[PDB]
């Protein structure tokens, strides 16, 4: 399906 | 006419008592997943809320259990694990789930799918206190692949009890959890009624949403603290000498440390005790990075039992790390130590000598970013929902209804801000 | 319709694993005797031989058990002890006999008399392996105060089981052990198939015959010169209880409880008042003169010793500071761990530790400025005239005594040669 | 009955 990626920040 | 020994619900607490550091309990859980009979490749450890109760969940893509196997899993002392293809089970004692769960929380439940049947199992102190059971009785419910209840007499009684006293009121509520195991096979363990001191669960989830942590107010009894003492992630990294499994905590996967890139001036040494036919290798290196945490790392059947044990020079020697695995030694009740035997003693003694040798020889030369998060878009909300790492593949489209995360299983649930 | 949880025989070994120091296991047995439900004045801990097997025996002149009570004793998790007249029970977990015996040996037997009935129970791994049981079953046999059997269905099976796989092959053999409990009431626990390394029991009986000892290859893991308690049972038992109410006799010779006043010099008393507690807790600090290098805190729980020689405050900081300082405190608030050799590492424990050091440090700073065995006893067999060694703590014998009625297994008929005196 | 006594020696 539709997958987006985002940054994880401490 | 001979009687059987009996189990008192009270015992369930007692069995927990050997775990004085909670991570020991958790580790027990991970192990069960890692073991070759389960053979999972991923385990997800999570914190969530259900029914107004904070929960800890351990979920794995593994073979799961027959209904009978579940009974044993909820019974004391049954273990049949065996090595497969050089994959050696940590499990031995038939006790680890009970001590760990119970150390962790009062009440627990197990959902398992083996791809032929699926079953649900209950261990709660709370439940037992309430019905004033004089025996530990573990309710179990089992279904066909078609979700047809299949062992009715046990299952109906089990179900009534589960539904009544369980966290999950209605079958639908149970089956949701069952469906959080995406694969055909796997297991999900939910623990609720977590230990709390003052008004807060024993763990700290606020400090890092990507870790499970012990609050500062932290060092273990034995000894400035290595992270592994207080951060589950840090601990998990070093948990297995040669990982076979992926541990994902709070939806972010764990990065296993590699000795290379961790130690310098590495050298090999050997231990050739009188009492053992086979040789035992040891690896020595100085500690790059923090260089306040040094010692032997002791691994048994590939798992870590003790860390930073100081040997030889307890000051005189520092930053030195040795890695060893001793299958000959026998773990303690909590698997945080070995039985204190002559052999253990000889071994400690040897390590210090060996290490001492290491310092002096080397001693001279030395003196001279997190991964991105993933979301799926619901096709009936258009909302974005967070995803844990480690998922190979998905169905063609995804709806909030089929969210493993308990908290976002409703289309009507506001979308979650991405990290600031 | 719901299933019971089940116990594998394999578990019996498992429950043991908490005890890394054998005395912890022993201590559990003692504790069971001390506790107010049993109420024994004396407990005799002995090493003997039966049927060609070295055994450990614990015998007490306490209240004993109903056949039913025994079952709980041989079952996991059942504890119902309550304080009586300020006599607070140590035991709440319900596991100690089981963890303890099994640490000591593979197989155990219990004989008890409550003065109305006498019962015998079996808890053997060896038995369980042999019949390949899938469940832990504990056979029990019971009698009516005449050597008459009752609860017949169970006893009949149990007895057959005992006779076949037990140390005691005949009823007669059983009754002897029952008979060794001299009083109307009491219990004798026999443990055999003890742990061994390289064909020798882990315990050393030879080096001293009036002690049970751990051989040197001995320092407990935590310690760096060993206090006695670590390797001598007797030495340990001395300090086992803050305010003894029971007589511990080891190897036939009494155990002499230490007293602080004799024990310590420059005694001062200090108080602990954490926020979390509603009651004050007393502490005592002293300098240790006999020893010179056994020092640290002694922590007692419910009048029992959980840990000893725990270093704190400055003593931790450098070896140099704080020497010879000994502290005694009782923390009922803290929670004992599985082996009862430590406490759950809670915030409260940490806080308590933190305080002790500060207080001890306070102490040290102020006062730095300022500075045989009892006779054995014997009885004479009225049939054969032989002299038989007897153990301390027996209030009164019968008028006529015979080799056959000897509690000691090894000297129970007069054919046996008389023992030399020392 | 009769009861002797004796030294126990280390
Ligand atoms: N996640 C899981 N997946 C499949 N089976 C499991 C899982 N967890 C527990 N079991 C089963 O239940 C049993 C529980 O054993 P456990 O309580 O962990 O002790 P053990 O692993 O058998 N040995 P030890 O852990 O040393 O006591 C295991 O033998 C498995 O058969
Ligand atoms: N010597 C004894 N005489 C009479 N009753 C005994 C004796 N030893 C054990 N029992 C009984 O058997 C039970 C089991 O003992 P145990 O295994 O120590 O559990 P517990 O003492 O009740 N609690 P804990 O010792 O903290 O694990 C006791 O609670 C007593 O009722
Ligand atoms: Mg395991
Ligand atoms: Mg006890
Ligand atoms: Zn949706
Ligand atoms: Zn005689």
């Amino acid at each position: 399906a539709r997958t987006k990626q985002t940054a994880r920040k401490s | 006419g001979i009687r059987l020994s009996a189990l008192c619900p009270k015992f369930l607490h007692t069995n927990s008592t050997s775990h004085t550091w909670p991570f020991s309990a958790v580790a027990e859980l991970i192990d069960n997943a890692y073991d070759p009979d389960v053979n999972a490749k991923q385990i997800w450890i999570d914190k969530t809320v259900i029914s107004d109760h904070i929960c800890l969940t351990f979920t794995d893509n593994g073979n799961g259990m027959t209904a009978d196997k579940l009974h044993k899993m909820l019974s004391f002392g049954f273990s049949d694990k065996v090595t497969m293809n050089g994959h050696v089970p940590v499990g031995l004692y038939g006790n680890g789930f009970k001590s760990g769960s119970m150390r962790l929380g009062k009440d627990a439940m197990v959902f398992t799918k083996n791809g032929e049947t699926m079953s649900v199992g209950f261990l709660s102190q709370t439940y037992l206190e309430v019905i004033k059971a004089e025996h530990v009785v573990v309710p179990i419910v089992t279904f066909n692949k078609h979700r047809q209840m299949i062992n009715l007499t046990e299952s109906k009684a089990s179900l009534a009890a589960i539904l009544e006293h369980s966290l999950f009121s209605t079958e639908q509520k149970l089956l949701a959890e069952l469906n959080a195991i995406m694969g055909k096979k796997g297991t999900r363990i939910i623990i609720w009624n977590l230990r709390s001191y003052k008004n807060a669960t024993e763990f700290d989830f606020e400090k890092d949403k990507y870790d499970i942590r012990i609050p500062e107010d932290y060092k273990k009894q034995e000894r400035i603290a290595p992270e592994s003492d207080y951060s589950l992630r840090a601990y998990c990294s070093i948990l297995y000498l040669k990982p076979r499994m992926q541990i994902i905590i709070r939806g972010q996967k764990v990065k296993t440390q590699l000795v290379s890139k961790s130690l310098a001036y590495i050298e090999r040494d050997v231990y050739r005790p009188k009492f053992l036919t086979r040789t035992v290798r040891i690896t020595f290196g100085f500690n790059c990075r923090n260089k306040d945490h040094y010692g032997i790392m002791m691994y048994h059947k590939n798992r870590l039992i003790k860390a930073y044990e100081k040997v030889g020079c307890q000051n005189m020697g520092v930053g030195v790390v040795g890695i060893i695995e001793c299958n000959f030694l026998k773990p303690t009740h909590n698997k945080q130590d070995f039985d204190y035997t002559n052999e253990y003693r000889l071994t400690i003694l040897a390590l210090g000598e060996k290490l001492n040798d290491y310092w002096n020889e080397m001693k001279v030369k030395k003196n001279a970013k997190r991964p991105d998060q993933t979301w799926v878009q619901c096709d009936a909300c258009l909302k974005w929902r967070k995803l844990p790492d480690g998922i190979d593949q998905l169905p063609e489209k995804w709806y909030c209804s089929n969210n493993p995360d308990p908290q976002f299983r409703n289309c009507e649930v506001p979308e979650e801000p991405e990290d600031e």
